[PDB]
C-alpha cells in the first residue's frame, strides 16, 4: 500500500497506489467507477 | 467586458493512453499530433497574458 | 466511449485479445480519442479569438 | 540534462531566452502485486469432455462450472480436439 505499483485484481490490470478507502460498498458490489468509467476503487479478493 | 480566459494544458499521451505503455508505443506511429496540440495550447496560454 | 471497440479500457483489450486484433481495437480507441481532443483544441482556438 | 532535452524538442542547437515545456516526470512503478481468489480446487472439466455419452442437439446439455480454478492447458495439450476457435477472447489468454 501507499506505493506506486502495477497491480492485477482478477485480471484487472493497472498501475497506481492502493490506499484504504471509506467508500461504503454494498455486499453485492465488487468495484467502483469514476466519471470516465475507469475503475476508481476495488474490493480485493481473499480479504474483502 | 471579459479580458482573459482560463489557461489550460493537456497531457496528450496521458489522456489518450492512460498507463498502458504499448498504447504509447502504438501512438508514436501517428506522427506529431501531440506536438501540434501542445503548441496551440501554449499559444493560447501566452495570448491570455 | 467504446468508439465501436469491445471495451473502453485499454488494459482489458490488451489482456483479452491476441495482438493482431488487439491492435485494431486499440487503433479504433486511439483515433476516436485523438479526434475528440482535436475537436476540443479547435473550439478552444475559436473561443480564444 | 535538461538543456539538451530543450534542444532536442526545439530541433535546434541554439536555444533563445525563455521558458520551454519539454516533457512530463511520470513516476515509474517499483513493485508488482497480483491478487486472486483463495480457492484451490480444480474445475471439473474431465467429465464434460471425457463423458461416455453426450446428449442430443435439441436437448443439449448444460453444466455449471464455478468456485474452482480452471487451467485450460489440460484441454489445450490434447491433440485430438482439433477445432478450437474462440470468440471475443484469444485462446492463449484463457489461462490468465
Ligand atoms: C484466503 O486467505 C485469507 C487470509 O487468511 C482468508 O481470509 C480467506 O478466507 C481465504 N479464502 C478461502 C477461500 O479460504
Amino acid at each position: 500500500k501507499n506505493k506506486c505499483v502495477n497491480f492485477n485484481f482478477n485480471g484487472l490490470k493497472g498501475t497506481g497506489v492502493l490506499t484504504e478507502s471509506n467508500k461504503k460498498f454494498l455486499p453485492f458490489q465488487q468495484f467502483g467507477r469514476d466519471i470516465a468509467d475507469t475503475t476508481d476503487a476495488v474490493r480485493d479478493p481473499q480479504t474483502l | 467586458l471579459p479580458v482573459s480566459m482560463t489557461k489550460t494544458s493537456v497531457d496528450c499521451t496521458m489522456y489518450i493512453c492512460g498507463d498502458s505503455t504499448e498504447c504509447s508505443n502504438l501512438l508514436l506511429q501517428y506522427g506529431s499530433f501531440c506536438t501540434q496540440l501542445k503548441r496551440a495550447l501554449t499559444g493560447i496560454a501566452v495570448e491570455q497574458d | 466511449s467504446k468508439f465501436g471497440a469491445i471495451s473502453s479500457v485499454l488494459n482489458d483489450i490488451f489482456s483479452r485479445l491476441d495482438p493482431p486484433e488487439a491492435e485494431v481495437q486499440i487503433d479504433r480507441l486511439i483515433t476516436g480519442r485523438l479526434q475528440s481532443l482535436q475537436t476540443y483544441v479547435t473550439q478552444q482556438l475559436i473561443r480564444a479569438a | 540534462d535538461p538543456l539538451s532535452e530543450t534542444k532536442c524538442t526545439l530541433k535546434s542547437f541554439t536555444v533563445e531566452k525563455g521558458i520551454y515545456q519539454t516533457s512530463n516526470f511520470r513516476v515509474q512503478p517499483t513493485e508488482s502485486i497480483v491478487r486472486f481468489p483463495n480457492i484451490t480446487n480444480l474445475c471439473p472439466f474431465d467429465e464434460v469432455f471425457n463423458a461416455t455419452r453426450f446428449a442430443s442437439v435439441y436437448a443439449w446439455n448444460r453444466k455449471r462450472i464455478s468456485n474452482c480454478v480452471a487451467d485450460y492447458s489440460v484441454l489445450y495439450n490434447l491433440a485430438p480436439f482439433f477445432t478450437f476457435k474462440c470468440y471475443g477472447v484469444s485462446p492463449t489468454k484463457l489461462n490468465d
